């Protein structure tokens, strides 16, 4: 971001985005996120470009770090693969989380015990999660979500285009976003790598934790 | 078939202002729109815009920073002389305060208080506010 | 969308539009010059022509009219000029 | 240097020579 | 708005949107307005500095807040020119 | 749309915006009009003049080598023909559709396509009457369709 060269991407991040598969994106094109492929394959895939996912990464990173407090930005997470990303982003950054569902009224009705008032909305995908989506038209919430290419953007204001379908690339998202916050805000240097691996973020399958409990 | 022209183009810019456009592309050109245009533009509402040259009657592409409520076109060109210049500002204006009729007089196309500052009166040709 | 330049078109979308739906339109036909290959009269066709363009060495038909493009004669070859 | 031992020293006439004008590569072949 | 005494009449001046300079209501309750931080051009860090952009909401019903933060922050030097 | 029809089709031919005579055109004014004149020799209309010159001798726009058009130097050499190309094709396809008619009466709709052709005919005769092209005591007859072509 900025045209400065210290927020540049490197080779290291890139190579996680190509082992992850951030770049496969879908099948399906809604109509304004084709500001982000750069053409479609044989297979039909569309690949996004990793120039605008870092640069808007950078700007939502940006948009994060402008909240004084830290505890009124929410994450939402409803499906599966996203869930233990909320959480561990939660607990580097101090923000809040609401994991699985999310029971409508927690934004508007006040005298549910569960009432919140964020000042930034974080989602996972702006289709399965429409109802926080929706929920941020009353309370005048910016919302920044994690976009697919057949996903729609009615209602969010900052797209991160990514493939937020598996678990790696969500999980590294995720990642990427606690990443950029926390060197912007001041706490890791830029020049080290961060000492936690974007597995701590990944999604465990009930298969794969039994495969892991069974050791050979 | 397409009748009066100038009325058409003002269905364009409305049409694709009222959606938060910011830019449209008119045709064809007349030599009407572009006087109509320059005093909207010198009135400070709608800003620079381009006249595309095919050899043929050409285009137009304007620029928009909406502030423009409502563009619109009186048909026919019903005489408007200097008598009836304020039964027809009273109706079509929003106020005495602001808004403008369009219309075409012996001196130029001008707008309804220029008119009545150079004394002189000719057929409307619309408003815009 | 939404503050999209008009004034400034891509040549991507500027070759996908229909010819009379462009800022200047302009065709899509373009001028070929035959080469027989038995003779040496370059000849010149249309792309898009509508008669059988007869050489005048050997007399053999270089194009044939269809609807859209006219099919050369397998074999001949051609240039676009300009 | 092959070139070199071929071409003529005073003999330069060209009324036997045949020079062509669309002699190129830039023609398709049509299938 | 403005009186012949120079008196400044009105009850408030409400803000206008970023994106399309409509009049953002009492009740636009789906507009937004975001921060967006700056950092340091030596260090990469949040300095205390931002920008600010308001957005309506039927922008935003249509999904057009995001081109529109995308070009507004392409603008004031936040995203790259590429 | 179309004047007769339902539809309502764009098909056109566009002319580009570059109106000059090109570099490897090398036929003159002089050169195009005596093409134009042997062409015309063997029968033809202007349309067909403009499909030979188009498609075998490399010239788009005969009026953009030359200067005028393709009627304006026929009638300037008295080639002209007497009735104009469009009326002669719509009152010979009139009387293809009458000699259609006169063998079969159970035809219901050819009988509507001649009232179509011969309103078409009625209109470009009031057309061309006012341009003075034609005599103003020219009256289309059904009698008269092979007493005319």
């Amino acid at each position: 971001s900025g045209a400065l060269d210290v927020l540049q991407m490197k080779e290291e991040d890139v190579l996680k985005f190509l082992a992850a598969g951030t770049h496969l994106g879908g099948t399906n094109l809604d109509f304004q996120m084709e500001q982000y492929i750069y053409k479609r394959k044989s297979d039909g895939i569309y690949i996004i470009n990793l120039k605008r996912t870092w640069e808007k990464l950078l700007l939502a990173a940006r948009a994060i770090v402008a909240i004084e407090n830290p505890a009124d930005v929410s994450v939402i997470s409803s499906r599966n693969t996203g869930q233990r990303a909320v959480l561990k982003f939660a607990a580097a950054t101090g923000a809040t989380p609401i994991a699985g569902r999310f029971t409508p009224g927690t934004f508007t009705n006040q005298i549910q015990a569960a009432f919140r008032e964020p000042r930034l909305l974080v989602v996972t995908d702006p289709r399965a999660d429409h109802q926080p989506l929706t929920e941020a038209s009353y309370v005048n919430l910016p919302t920044i979500a994690l976009c697919n290419t057949d996903s729609p953007l009615r209602y969010v204001d900052i797209a991160i285009p990514c493939n937020n379908k598996g678990a790696h690339s969500v999980g590294l998202m995720w990642w990427m976003l606690a990443r950029e916050v926390l060197r912007m805000r001041g706490t890791i240097s830029r020049e080290h790598p961060w000492e936690v691996m974007p597995d701590l973020y990944f999604y465990r399958d009930p298969e794969e934790i039994e495969k892991e409990e069974q050791a050979a | 078939v397409r009748m009066n022209v100038l009325a058409d183009a003002l269905k364009s810019i409305n049409n694709a202002e009222k959606r938060g456009k910011r830019q449209v592309l008119i045709r064809p050109c007349s030599k009407v729109i572009v006087r109509f245009l320059t005093v909207m533009m010198k009135h400070g509402y709608i800003g620079e815009f381009e006249i595309i040259d095919d050899h043929r009657a050409g285009k137009i592409v304007v620029n928009l920073t909406g502030r423009l409520n409502k563009c619109g076109v009186i048909s026919p060109r019903f005489d408007v002389q200097l008598k009836d210049l304020e039964k027809w500002q009273n109706n079509l204006l929003p106020s005495r305060q602001f808004g403008f009729i369009v219309l075409t007089t012996s001196a130029g196309i001008m707008d309804h208080e220029e008119a009545r500052r150079k004394h002189t009166g000719g057929k409307i040709l619309g408003f815009f506010f | 969308p939404l503050a999209k330049d008009l004034l400034h078109p891509s040549p991507e979308e500027e070759k996908r539009k229909h010819k009379k739906k462009r800022l200047v339109q302009s065709p899509n036909s373009y001028f070929m010059d035959v080469k027989c290959p038995g003779c040496y009269k370059i000849t010149t066709v249309f792309s898009h022509a509508q008669t059988v363009v007869l050489c005048v060495g050997c007399s053999t038909v270089l194009c044939q009219p269809t609807g859209g493009k006219a099919r050369l004669t397998e074999g001949c070859s051609f240039r676009r000029k300009q | 240097r092959y070139t070199n031992k071929y071409s003529s020293q005073f003999g330069g006439g060209s009324q036997y020579a045949y020079f062509h004008e669309e002699d190129e590569s830039s023609f398709q072949l049509v299938d | 708005m403005q009186n012949d005494a120079g008196e400044f009449v009105d009850l408030y001046v409400p803000r206008k949107c970023s994106a399309s300079n409509r009049i953002i209501g009492a009740k636009d309750h789906a507009s937004i307005q975001m921060n967006v931080a700056e950092v340091d051009k030596v260090t990469g860090r949040f300095n205390g500095q931002f920008k600010t952009y308001a957005i309506c909401g039927a922008i935003r019903r249509m999904g057009e807040s995001d081109d529109s933060i995308l070009r507004l922050a392409k603008a004031d030097g936040i995203v790259s020119k590429n | 749309g179309r004047m007769h029809a339902p539809g309502k089709g764009l098909s056109q031919s566009a002319l580009p915006y570059r109106r000059s005579v090109p570099t490897w055109l090398k036929l003159t004014s002089d050169d195009v009009k005596e093409q134009i004149y042997k062409l015309a020799k063997k029968g033809l209309t202007p349309s067909q003049i403009g499909v030979i010159l188009r498609d075998s001798h490399g010239v788009a726009q005969v009026r953009f080598v030359t200067g005028n058009k393709i009627l304006r130097i026929l009638k300037s050499k008295g080639l002209a023909p007497d009735l104009p190309e469009d009326l002669y094709h719509l009152i010979k396809k009139a009387v293809a559709v009458r000699k259609h008619l006169e063998r079969n009466r159970k035809d219901k709709d050819a009988k509507f396509r001649l009232i179509l052709i011969e309103s078409r005919i009625h209109r470009l005769a009031r057309y061309y009457k006012t341009k003075r092209v034609l005599p103003p005591n020219w009256k289309y007859e059904s009698s008269t369709a092979s007493a005319l072509v």
